[PDB]
Protein backbone atom coordinates (compact mmCIF):
# COMPACT_ATOMS: atom_id res chain seq x y z
CA UNK A 1 0.00 0.00 0.00
CA UNK A 2 2.06 2.62 -1.28
CA UNK A 3 -1.19 5.45 -0.33
CA UNK A 4 0.35 5.53 3.57
CA UNK A 5 3.56 5.03 4.72
CA UNK A 6 5.41 2.69 6.88
CA UNK A 7 3.04 3.98 10.47
CA UNK A 8 -0.61 4.99 9.58
CA UNK A 9 0.06 8.51 8.35
CA UNK A 10 -1.22 9.09 4.48
CA UNK A 11 0.97 9.73 1.71
CA UNK A 12 0.59 11.09 -1.64
CA UNK A 13 0.08 7.87 -4.28
CA UNK A 14 0.01 7.82 -7.64
CA UNK A 15 -1.30 4.61 -9.92
CA UNK A 16 0.78 2.63 -12.24
CA UNK A 17 1.30 3.54 -16.05
CA UNK A 18 0.13 1.21 -18.30
CA UNK A 19 -1.60 0.16 -21.73
CA UNK A 20 -4.58 1.82 -20.68
CA UNK A 21 -6.20 0.46 -24.03
CA UNK A 22 -5.97 -3.44 -23.25
CA UNK A 23 -8.98 -5.05 -23.33
CA UNK A 24 -10.89 -2.52 -24.06
CA UNK A 25 -14.08 -2.35 -26.13
CA UNK A 26 -12.80 0.26 -28.97
CA UNK A 27 -15.93 1.74 -31.16
CA UNK A 28 -15.08 1.65 -34.77
CA UNK A 29 -16.98 3.62 -37.67
CA UNK A 30 -16.41 0.22 -40.17
CA UNK A 31 -15.56 -3.90 -39.46
CA UNK A 32 -16.05 -6.05 -42.74
CA UNK A 33 -18.57 -8.93 -42.86
CA UNK A 34 -22.04 -8.21 -42.01
CA UNK A 35 -22.85 -8.73 -45.07
CA UNK A 36 -20.34 -11.08 -45.50
CA UNK A 37 -17.68 -10.07 -48.49
CA UNK A 38 -14.08 -10.80 -50.50
CA UNK A 39 -11.12 -9.07 -49.33
CA UNK A 40 -7.57 -10.03 -51.61
CA UNK A 41 -3.81 -9.62 -49.83
CA UNK A 42 -1.62 -8.43 -52.05
CA UNK A 43 2.60 -9.22 -51.90
CA UNK A 44 5.76 -8.27 -53.67
CA UNK A 45 8.51 -10.39 -54.75
CA UNK A 46 10.38 -8.21 -57.13
CA UNK A 47 8.63 -7.76 -60.23
CA UNK A 48 5.77 -9.67 -59.58
CA UNK A 49 2.93 -9.16 -57.30
CA UNK A 50 0.60 -12.46 -55.98
CA UNK A 51 -2.75 -12.24 -54.73
CA UNK A 52 -4.44 -14.66 -52.27
CA UNK A 53 -7.96 -14.08 -51.57
CA UNK A 54 -10.29 -14.38 -48.55
CA UNK A 55 -13.85 -14.18 -47.01
CA UNK A 56 -14.91 -12.06 -44.52
CA UNK A 57 -17.09 -13.52 -42.44
CA UNK A 58 -18.81 -11.58 -39.39
CA UNK A 59 -21.14 -14.37 -38.40
CA UNK A 60 -18.20 -16.90 -38.04
CA UNK A 61 -15.40 -16.30 -35.70
CA UNK A 62 -13.09 -18.16 -37.78
CA UNK A 63 -13.17 -15.69 -40.91
CA UNK A 64 -14.35 -12.42 -38.60
CA UNK A 65 -12.14 -9.77 -37.90
CA UNK A 66 -13.56 -7.75 -35.07
CA UNK A 67 -12.85 -4.75 -32.74
CA UNK A 68 -11.86 -6.98 -29.74
CA UNK A 69 -8.69 -7.73 -31.85
CA UNK A 70 -7.52 -4.27 -31.71
CA UNK A 71 -6.86 -4.53 -27.82
CA UNK A 72 -6.72 -8.30 -27.46
CA UNK A 73 -3.23 -9.91 -25.87
CA UNK A 74 -1.23 -9.59 -29.37
CA UNK A 75 0.74 -13.48 -29.80
CA UNK A 76 3.27 -12.26 -32.92
CA UNK A 77 3.04 -15.90 -34.17
CA UNK A 78 -1.24 -15.62 -33.93
CA UNK A 79 -1.80 -11.97 -34.72
CA UNK A 80 -5.41 -10.75 -34.76
CA UNK A 81 -6.07 -8.00 -36.86
CA UNK A 82 -9.65 -6.10 -36.98
CA UNK A 83 -10.26 -4.92 -40.67
CA UNK A 84 -12.30 -2.27 -42.27
CA UNK A 85 -14.54 -2.78 -44.95
CA UNK A 86 -13.17 -2.58 -48.33
CA UNK A 87 -12.05 0.67 -50.00
CA UNK A 88 -13.64 3.48 -48.06
CA UNK A 89 -11.09 5.88 -49.61
CA UNK A 90 -12.37 9.35 -49.38
CA UNK A 91 -13.59 11.31 -48.29
CA UNK A 92 -14.71 8.09 -46.47
CA UNK A 93 -12.85 8.43 -42.60
CA UNK A 94 -12.91 5.38 -41.03
CA UNK A 95 -12.28 5.43 -37.10
CA UNK A 96 -11.30 3.72 -34.18
CA UNK A 97 -12.12 5.54 -30.90
CA UNK A 98 -11.70 4.86 -27.02
CA UNK A 99 -13.68 5.94 -24.68
CA UNK A 100 -11.55 5.81 -20.91
CA UNK A 101 -14.55 7.38 -19.01
CA UNK A 102 -12.25 8.63 -16.81
CA UNK A 103 -9.10 11.10 -17.01
CA UNK A 104 -5.85 9.87 -18.13
CA UNK A 105 -2.14 10.96 -18.66
CA UNK A 106 -1.72 9.82 -21.74
CA UNK A 107 2.25 8.93 -23.11
CA UNK A 108 1.87 7.24 -26.24
CA UNK A 109 -0.05 5.77 -28.76
CA UNK A 110 0.92 2.59 -30.87
CA UNK A 111 -0.93 1.21 -34.15
CA UNK A 112 0.44 -2.03 -35.42
CA UNK A 113 -1.10 -2.96 -39.12
CA UNK A 114 -1.81 -5.66 -41.17
CA UNK A 115 -2.64 -3.82 -44.20
CA UNK A 116 -0.57 -1.30 -45.63
CA UNK A 117 -0.37 2.11 -43.42
CA UNK A 118 -3.09 5.02 -44.60
CA UNK A 119 -1.53 7.56 -46.35
CA UNK A 120 -3.18 10.00 -44.44
CA UNK A 121 -4.70 9.87 -41.08
CA UNK A 122 -4.72 11.59 -37.17
CA UNK A 123 -4.67 11.49 -33.50
CA UNK A 124 -7.32 13.01 -31.43
CA UNK A 125 -7.95 13.24 -27.61
CA UNK A 126 -11.42 14.53 -26.10
CA UNK A 127 -10.48 16.63 -22.45
CA UNK A 128 -14.62 16.02 -22.05
CA UNK A 129 -15.88 12.92 -22.39
CA UNK A 130 -17.56 12.49 -25.97
CA UNK A 131 -18.04 15.74 -26.72
CA UNK A 132 -15.41 18.07 -28.25
CA UNK A 133 -12.24 16.93 -30.40
CA UNK A 134 -8.51 18.21 -29.98
CA UNK A 135 -5.97 17.06 -32.47
CA UNK A 136 -2.63 15.24 -30.99
CA UNK A 137 -1.24 14.41 -34.32
CA UNK A 138 -1.52 14.26 -38.18
CA UNK A 139 0.49 11.87 -40.52
CA UNK A 140 0.12 12.78 -44.36
CA UNK A 141 1.93 12.92 -47.80
CA UNK A 142 -0.71 16.16 -47.78
CA UNK A 143 -0.42 17.76 -44.87
CA UNK A 144 -1.34 21.42 -46.17
CA UNK A 145 -3.94 20.08 -48.84
CA UNK A 146 -5.27 17.25 -46.45
CA UNK A 147 -5.32 18.66 -43.05
CA UNK A 148 -4.75 22.53 -43.60
CA UNK A 149 -1.27 22.14 -41.56
CA UNK A 150 1.74 22.84 -42.56
CA UNK A 151 4.67 19.96 -43.32
CA UNK A 152 6.69 19.20 -39.99
CA UNK A 153 6.12 22.84 -38.27
CA UNK A 154 8.69 22.98 -35.40
CA UNK A 155 7.50 22.92 -32.20
CA UNK A 156 7.99 25.79 -30.05
CA UNK A 157 7.34 27.66 -26.68
CA UNK A 158 4.83 29.90 -28.15
CA UNK A 159 2.57 26.83 -28.74
CA UNK A 160 3.88 23.86 -26.96
CA UNK A 161 0.12 21.92 -27.89
CA UNK A 162 0.88 21.77 -31.66
CA UNK A 163 -0.77 19.17 -33.71
CA UNK A 164 2.43 18.18 -35.99
CA UNK A 165 1.51 16.92 -39.26
CA UNK A 166 4.22 14.64 -41.12
CA UNK A 167 4.48 12.54 -44.00
CA UNK A 168 6.88 10.29 -41.98
CA UNK A 169 5.46 6.63 -41.04
CA UNK A 170 2.90 7.42 -44.16
CA UNK A 171 5.00 4.92 -46.62
CA UNK A 172 2.32 2.19 -48.30
CA UNK A 173 5.64 0.21 -48.31
CA UNK A 174 5.40 -2.06 -45.33
CA UNK A 175 2.42 -3.79 -46.56
CA UNK A 176 1.70 -5.48 -43.07
CA UNK A 177 3.05 -4.88 -40.22
CA UNK A 178 3.37 -1.53 -40.40
CA UNK A 179 4.06 0.59 -37.30
CA UNK A 180 2.56 4.32 -36.64
CA UNK A 181 3.25 5.47 -32.91
CA UNK A 182 2.88 8.55 -31.33
CA UNK A 183 4.51 9.90 -28.08
CA UNK A 184 2.73 13.17 -26.97
CA UNK A 185 5.65 14.91 -25.19
CA UNK A 186 8.49 13.71 -28.09
CA UNK A 187 9.38 17.09 -29.16
CA UNK A 188 7.73 19.56 -26.60
CA UNK A 189 10.71 21.72 -25.30
CA UNK A 190 9.23 21.81 -21.64
CA UNK A 191 9.15 17.24 -21.61
CA UNK A 192 12.06 16.85 -19.48
CA UNK A 193 10.80 19.90 -16.81
CA UNK A 194 7.20 18.18 -17.90
CA UNK A 195 6.26 17.81 -13.81
CA UNK A 196 6.67 22.02 -13.92
CA UNK A 197 5.04 22.53 -17.07
CA UNK A 198 1.44 23.11 -16.90
CA UNK A 199 0.79 23.76 -20.77
CA UNK A 200 2.44 19.95 -20.56
CA UNK A 201 0.16 18.86 -18.14
CA UNK A 202 -3.18 19.80 -19.68
CA UNK A 203 -1.48 17.92 -23.31
CA UNK A 204 -1.37 14.74 -22.20
CA UNK A 205 -4.48 14.87 -20.03
CA UNK A 206 -7.63 13.06 -21.99
CA UNK A 207 -10.69 11.02 -21.59
CA UNK A 208 -10.75 9.54 -25.21
CA UNK A 209 -8.82 8.55 -28.08
CA UNK A 210 -9.63 8.84 -31.79
CA UNK A 211 -7.99 7.57 -34.37
CA UNK A 212 -9.07 8.80 -37.79
CA UNK A 213 -7.94 7.11 -41.29
CA UNK A 214 -8.73 9.46 -43.88
CA UNK A 215 -7.36 8.21 -47.20
CA UNK A 216 -5.66 5.20 -47.80
CA UNK A 217 -2.99 3.98 -50.70
CA UNK A 218 -3.24 2.20 -53.72
CA UNK A 219 -0.55 1.31 -56.26
CA UNK A 220 0.90 2.25 -59.13
CA UNK A 221 -0.80 -0.21 -62.03
CA UNK A 222 -4.14 -1.28 -60.36
CA UNK A 223 -5.13 -3.96 -63.43
CA UNK A 224 -8.23 -3.08 -65.65
CA UNK A 225 -9.18 -7.17 -64.73
CA UNK A 226 -8.31 -6.42 -61.53
CA UNK A 227 -10.81 -4.01 -61.02
CA UNK A 228 -13.05 -6.00 -58.65
CA UNK A 229 -10.08 -7.42 -57.18
CA UNK A 230 -8.19 -4.43 -57.10
CA UNK A 231 -10.80 -2.65 -54.81
CA UNK A 232 -11.34 -5.99 -52.75
CA UNK A 233 -7.61 -5.32 -51.61
CA UNK A 234 -7.79 -1.76 -49.80
CA UNK A 235 -8.63 -1.58 -46.38
CA UNK A 236 -7.39 -0.80 -43.27
CA UNK A 237 -6.39 -3.13 -41.07
CA UNK A 238 -4.63 -3.00 -37.33
CA UNK A 239 -3.46 -5.95 -35.13
CA UNK A 240 -2.68 -4.02 -31.77
CA UNK A 241 -3.89 -0.30 -30.34
CA UNK A 242 -2.22 0.63 -27.52
CA UNK A 243 -2.52 4.02 -25.28
CA UNK A 244 0.30 4.12 -22.66
CA UNK A 245 -0.73 6.61 -19.55
CA UNK A 246 -2.01 6.75 -16.21
CA UNK A 247 -5.45 7.26 -14.07
CA UNK A 248 -5.27 10.67 -13.00
CA UNK A 249 -6.13 10.98 -9.45
CA UNK A 250 -5.13 13.39 -7.53
CA UNK A 251 -2.28 11.51 -5.05
CA UNK A 252 -5.87 9.99 -3.47
CA UNK A 253 -5.24 6.54 -5.21
CA UNK A 254 -2.78 3.98 -6.45
CA UNK A 255 -5.76 1.61 -8.54
CA UNK A 256 -7.96 2.72 -10.65
CA UNK A 257 -10.55 -0.43 -11.28
CA UNK A 258 -13.72 -1.09 -12.36
CA UNK A 259 -17.06 -0.54 -9.95
CA UNK A 260 -20.26 -0.60 -9.48
CA UNK A 261 -21.55 0.45 -13.01
CA UNK A 262 -18.62 -1.53 -14.69
CA UNK A 263 -17.41 2.38 -15.25
CA UNK A 264 -13.14 2.72 -14.83
CA UNK A 265 -13.18 4.85 -11.48
CA UNK A 266 -10.17 5.65 -8.97
CA UNK A 267 -9.77 3.15 -6.07
CA UNK A 268 -10.44 6.05 -4.06
CA UNK A 269 -8.34 6.77 -0.76
CA UNK A 270 -7.26 9.30 2.14
CA UNK A 271 -11.16 10.02 2.67
CA UNK A 272 -11.70 11.17 -1.20
CA UNK A 273 -14.56 10.45 -3.19
CA UNK A 274 -15.56 10.54 -6.77
CA UNK A 275 -14.08 9.25 -9.57
CA UNK A 276 -11.08 11.51 -10.06
CA UNK A 277 -10.69 11.68 -6.17
CA UNK A 278 -11.17 15.45 -6.74
CA UNK A 279 -13.85 15.92 -3.46
CA UNK A 280 -14.57 14.72 0.06
CA UNK A 281 -16.45 11.43 1.30
CA UNK A 282 -19.82 11.67 2.96
CA UNK A 283 -19.24 12.71 6.88
CA UNK A 284 -15.33 13.96 6.04
CA UNK A 285 -15.92 17.23 5.63
CA UNK A 286 -14.01 19.03 8.46
CA UNK A 287 -11.49 20.79 6.00
CA UNK A 288 -11.62 21.81 2.27
CA UNK A 289 -10.57 19.28 -0.28
CA UNK A 290 -6.91 19.23 -2.33
CA UNK A 291 -4.34 17.43 -4.31
CA UNK A 292 -2.12 15.55 -2.36
CA UNK A 293 1.23 17.02 -2.60
CA UNK A 294 5.05 15.81 -2.15
CA UNK A 295 5.30 17.27 1.61
CA UNK A 296 1.47 16.66 2.51
CA UNK A 297 -1.27 13.91 2.07
CA UNK A 298 -4.07 16.48 2.27
CA UNK A 299 -6.57 13.53 3.29
CA UNK A 300 -9.88 15.14 4.26
CA UNK A 301 -10.84 14.30 8.12
CA UNK A 302 -13.76 13.16 9.41
CA UNK A 303 -16.11 15.97 11.15
CA UNK A 304 -17.13 15.03 14.41
CA UNK A 305 -21.22 15.33 15.58
CA UNK A 306 -20.79 13.36 18.84
CA UNK A 307 -22.74 10.22 17.74
CA UNK A 308 -25.82 12.79 17.26
CA UNK A 309 -25.83 13.81 13.33
CA UNK A 310 -26.11 11.62 10.24
CA UNK A 311 -24.64 14.30 7.89
CA UNK A 312 -22.21 17.02 8.20
CA UNK A 313 -21.61 20.36 5.99
CA UNK A 314 -18.36 22.76 6.05
CA UNK A 315 -18.62 26.20 6.55
CA UNK A 316 -15.50 28.53 6.26
CA UNK A 317 -15.88 30.97 8.81
CA UNK A 318 -15.94 28.46 11.12
CA UNK A 319 -12.72 27.12 9.86
CA UNK A 320 -11.17 30.14 9.86
CA UNK A 321 -11.96 30.64 13.21
CA UNK A 322 -9.90 27.70 14.59
CA UNK A 323 -6.75 27.79 13.56
CA UNK A 324 -7.89 26.04 10.11
CA UNK A 325 -8.41 22.69 11.97
CA UNK A 326 -12.04 22.40 12.11
CA UNK A 327 -15.22 23.58 10.03
CA UNK A 328 -17.54 20.62 9.73
CA UNK A 329 -20.90 21.34 10.94
CA UNK A 330 -23.54 18.69 11.80
CA UNK A 331 -26.70 18.66 10.22
CA UNK A 332 -30.48 17.94 11.70
CA UNK A 333 -28.57 17.41 15.03
CA UNK A 334 -30.67 14.57 16.55
CA UNK A 335 -31.64 13.62 20.79
CA UNK A 336 -32.03 17.49 21.87
CA UNK A 337 -28.39 18.16 21.16
CA UNK A 338 -27.46 20.96 18.96
CA UNK A 339 -24.60 23.35 17.58
CA UNK A 340 -21.68 22.47 15.07
CA UNK A 341 -20.64 19.59 16.84
CA UNK A 342 -23.36 18.50 18.50
CA UNK A 343 -21.44 19.39 21.98
CA UNK A 344 -24.00 21.18 24.14
CA UNK A 345 -27.70 20.86 24.36
CA UNK A 346 -30.28 22.40 22.89
CA UNK A 347 -32.30 25.63 24.38
CA UNK A 348 -34.44 24.72 27.26
CA UNK A 349 -32.57 21.44 28.10
CA UNK A 350 -29.32 20.53 30.10
CA UNK A 351 -27.16 17.86 30.30
CA UNK A 352 -27.65 15.03 32.70
CA UNK A 353 -24.01 14.40 33.73
CA UNK A 354 -22.46 11.76 34.54
CA UNK A 355 -24.46 9.78 31.07
CA UNK A 356 -22.04 11.14 28.90
CA UNK A 357 -21.86 13.48 26.20
CA UNK A 358 -21.92 10.87 23.39
CA UNK A 359 -24.84 9.14 25.00
CA UNK A 360 -28.66 8.98 23.45
CA UNK A 361 -29.88 10.93 26.60
CA UNK A 362 -27.02 12.95 27.48
CA UNK A 363 -29.56 15.93 27.84
CA UNK A 364 -32.87 15.86 30.11
CA UNK A 365 -35.29 18.43 29.57
CA UNK A 366 -35.48 21.47 31.93
CA UNK A 367 -38.68 21.51 33.27
CA UNK A 368 -39.21 24.78 35.10
CA UNK A 369 -41.32 24.89 38.05
CA UNK A 370 -44.11 27.18 35.61
CA UNK A 371 -44.89 30.13 38.45
CA UNK A 372 -41.46 29.58 40.95
CA UNK A 373 -38.86 30.48 38.11
CA UNK A 374 -39.20 33.08 35.58
CA UNK A 375 -37.65 31.50 32.73
CA UNK A 376 -38.01 27.87 30.81
CA UNK A 377 -34.37 28.03 29.65
CA UNK A 378 -32.28 26.27 32.23
CA UNK A 379 -28.31 25.93 32.51
CA UNK A 380 -27.43 23.92 29.82
CA UNK A 381 -25.37 22.56 32.83
CA UNK A 382 -26.46 22.56 36.56
CA UNK A 383 -30.16 22.56 34.85
CA UNK A 384 -30.68 25.99 37.24
CA UNK A 385 -34.39 27.67 35.96
CA UNK A 386 -34.03 31.37 36.15
CA UNK A 387 -35.54 31.72 39.66
CA UNK A 388 -37.40 34.75 40.93
CA UNK A 389 -37.06 37.05 43.47
CA UNK A 390 -36.58 35.20 46.45
CA UNK A 391 -36.85 31.42 44.90
CA UNK A 392 -33.97 29.19 44.73
CA UNK A 393 -33.62 24.98 43.89
CA UNK A 394 -32.70 23.46 40.70
CA UNK A 395 -36.46 23.71 39.33
CA UNK A 396 -37.36 27.05 41.29
CA UNK A 397 -39.83 25.37 43.86
CA UNK A 398 -39.02 26.64 47.05
CA UNK A 399 -38.60 29.97 48.70
CA UNK A 400 -35.40 31.30 50.19
CA UNK A 401 -33.80 31.69 53.22
CA UNK A 402 -35.82 34.90 54.36
CA UNK A 403 -38.49 34.20 52.29
CA UNK A 404 -42.19 33.47 52.85
CA UNK A 405 -44.90 32.32 50.07
CA UNK A 406 -47.21 34.96 48.79
CA UNK A 407 -50.55 35.02 47.73
CA UNK A 408 -49.88 36.38 44.24
CA UNK A 409 -48.51 33.95 41.30
CA UNK A 410 -46.75 36.59 39.81
CA UNK A 411 -44.26 37.55 42.99
CA UNK A 412 -44.73 34.20 44.98
CA UNK A 413 -42.17 34.87 47.18
CA UNK A 414 -41.80 38.33 49.37
CA UNK A 415 -39.75 38.34 53.27
CA UNK B 1 -37.81 21.96 52.44
CA UNK B 2 -41.35 23.42 52.51
CA UNK B 3 -41.59 24.04 48.91
CA UNK B 4 -44.32 26.10 46.79
CA UNK B 5 -47.89 25.56 48.12
CA UNK B 6 -50.22 25.99 44.53
CA UNK B 7 -53.67 25.73 46.42
CA UNK B 8 -52.39 29.20 48.53
CA UNK B 9 -52.18 31.39 45.36
CA UNK B 10 -55.56 33.82 44.55
CA UNK B 11 -56.05 33.47 41.08
CA UNK B 12 -59.21 35.22 40.78
CA UNK B 13 -56.96 37.79 38.86
CA UNK B 14 -54.63 36.15 36.10
CA UNK B 15 -57.62 33.71 35.72
CA UNK B 16 -55.05 32.18 32.36
CA UNK B 17 -52.21 30.70 34.37
CA UNK B 18 -53.79 28.18 37.09
CA UNK B 19 -51.64 25.17 36.31
C1 LIG C 1 -5.06 -17.55 -31.44
O1 LIG C 1 -5.21 -18.73 -32.24
C2 LIG C 1 -5.87 -19.83 -31.60
C3 LIG C 1 -5.37 -21.10 -32.31
O2 LIG C 1 -3.99 -20.91 -32.74
C4 LIG C 1 -7.37 -19.48 -31.64
O3 LIG C 1 -8.27 -20.57 -31.22
C5 LIG C 1 -9.22 -20.49 -30.08
O4 LIG C 1 -8.80 -21.28 -28.94
C6 LIG C 1 -9.67 -21.22 -27.79
C7 LIG C 1 -8.94 -21.81 -26.58
O5 LIG C 1 -8.20 -20.80 -25.87
C8 LIG C 1 -11.03 -21.89 -28.14
O6 LIG C 1 -11.96 -22.06 -27.01
C9 LIG C 1 -12.39 -23.45 -26.74
O7 LIG C 1 -13.05 -23.95 -27.93
C10 LIG C 1 -14.46 -24.15 -27.94
C11 LIG C 1 -15.27 -22.85 -27.76
O8 LIG C 1 -16.07 -22.57 -28.92
C12 LIG C 1 -14.77 -25.22 -26.89
O9 LIG C 1 -14.26 -26.49 -27.33
C13 LIG C 1 -14.20 -24.88 -25.51
O10 LIG C 1 -15.35 -24.62 -24.69
C14 LIG C 1 -13.22 -23.67 -25.42
N1 LIG C 1 -12.43 -23.60 -24.14
C15 LIG C 1 -12.45 -24.32 -22.96
C16 LIG C 1 -11.50 -23.83 -21.89
O11 LIG C 1 -13.13 -25.32 -22.68
C17 LIG C 1 -11.60 -21.01 -29.28
O12 LIG C 1 -12.91 -21.44 -29.67
C18 LIG C 1 -10.62 -20.98 -30.49
N2 LIG C 1 -11.06 -20.25 -31.71
C19 LIG C 1 -11.58 -19.02 -31.87
C20 LIG C 1 -11.85 -18.09 -30.71
O13 LIG C 1 -11.86 -18.64 -33.00
C21 LIG C 1 -7.54 -18.13 -30.89
O14 LIG C 1 -8.80 -17.61 -31.33
C22 LIG C 1 -6.46 -17.01 -31.03
N3 LIG C 1 -6.44 -16.04 -29.87
C23 LIG C 1 -6.48 -16.17 -28.50
C24 LIG C 1 -6.53 -17.49 -27.75
O15 LIG C 1 -6.46 -15.17 -27.80
C1 LIG D 1 -21.03 -16.90 -42.86
O1 LIG D 1 -21.42 -17.35 -41.54
C2 LIG D 1 -21.24 -18.74 -41.22
C3 LIG D 1 -19.76 -19.10 -41.24
O2 LIG D 1 -18.98 -18.12 -40.49
C4 LIG D 1 -22.03 -19.64 -42.18
O3 LIG D 1 -23.30 -19.99 -41.61
C5 LIG D 1 -23.31 -21.17 -40.77
O4 LIG D 1 -22.94 -22.40 -41.46
C6 LIG D 1 -23.93 -23.31 -42.00
C7 LIG D 1 -23.51 -23.85 -43.38
O5 LIG D 1 -22.09 -23.82 -43.58
C8 LIG D 1 -25.31 -22.66 -42.10
O6 LIG D 1 -26.24 -23.69 -42.46
C9 LIG D 1 -25.75 -21.99 -40.80
O7 LIG D 1 -26.79 -21.06 -41.13
C10 LIG D 1 -24.69 -21.14 -40.10
N1 LIG D 1 -24.67 -21.34 -38.64
C11 LIG D 1 -24.24 -22.40 -37.94
C12 LIG D 1 -23.68 -23.63 -38.61
O8 LIG D 1 -24.30 -22.38 -36.72
C13 LIG D 1 -22.35 -18.99 -43.52
O9 LIG D 1 -22.36 -19.98 -44.56
C14 LIG D 1 -21.39 -17.90 -43.96
N2 LIG D 1 -22.04 -17.21 -45.07
C15 LIG D 1 -21.60 -17.20 -46.32
C16 LIG D 1 -22.50 -16.43 -47.25
O10 LIG D 1 -20.57 -17.75 -46.68
C1 LIG E 1 -14.13 12.98 -43.17
O1 LIG E 1 -13.47 13.62 -42.07
C2 LIG E 1 -13.14 14.96 -42.35
C3 LIG E 1 -12.01 15.46 -41.41
O2 LIG E 1 -10.70 15.17 -41.96
C4 LIG E 1 -14.49 15.67 -42.35
O3 LIG E 1 -14.04 17.01 -42.37
C5 LIG E 1 -15.03 18.02 -42.55
O4 LIG E 1 -14.87 18.42 -43.93
C6 LIG E 1 -15.39 19.70 -44.29
C7 LIG E 1 -14.95 19.95 -45.72
O5 LIG E 1 -15.49 18.87 -46.49
C8 LIG E 1 -14.89 20.79 -43.32
O6 LIG E 1 -15.38 22.06 -43.82
C9 LIG E 1 -15.28 20.47 -41.84
O7 LIG E 1 -14.73 21.44 -40.92
C10 LIG E 1 -14.78 19.06 -41.42
N1 LIG E 1 -15.28 18.57 -40.08
C11 LIG E 1 -14.70 17.57 -39.34
C12 LIG E 1 -15.32 17.21 -38.01
O8 LIG E 1 -13.69 16.96 -39.68
C13 LIG E 1 -15.31 15.17 -43.56
O9 LIG E 1 -16.66 15.63 -43.68
C14 LIG E 1 -15.50 13.68 -43.40
N2 LIG E 1 -16.38 13.17 -44.47
C15 LIG E 1 -17.08 12.06 -44.26
C16 LIG E 1 -17.96 11.56 -45.38
O10 LIG E 1 -16.95 11.47 -43.20
CA1 LIG F 1 -4.52 -8.20 -31.95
Amino acid sequence: DPCSDENGHPRRCIPDFVNAAFGKDVRVSSTCGRPPARYCVVSERGEERLRSCHLCNASDPKKAHPPAFLTDLNNPHNLTCWQSENYLQFPHNVTLTLSLGKKFEVTYVSLQFCSPRPESMAIYKSMDYGRTWVPFQFYSTQCRKMYNRPHRAPITKQNEQEAVCTDSHTDMRPLSGGLIAFSTLDGRPSAHDFDNSPVLQDWVTATDIRVAFSRLHTFGDENEDDSELARDSYFYAVSDLQVGGRCKCNGHAARCVRDRDDSLVCDCRHNTAGPECDRCKPFHYDRPWQRATAREANECVACNCNLHARRCRFNMELYKLSGRKSGGVCLNCRHNTAGRHCHYCKEGYYRDMGKPITHRKACKACDCHPVGAAGKTCNQTTGQCPCKDGVTGITCNRCAKGYQQSRSPIAPCIK
Amino acid sequence: MPTLDMALFDWTDYEDLKP
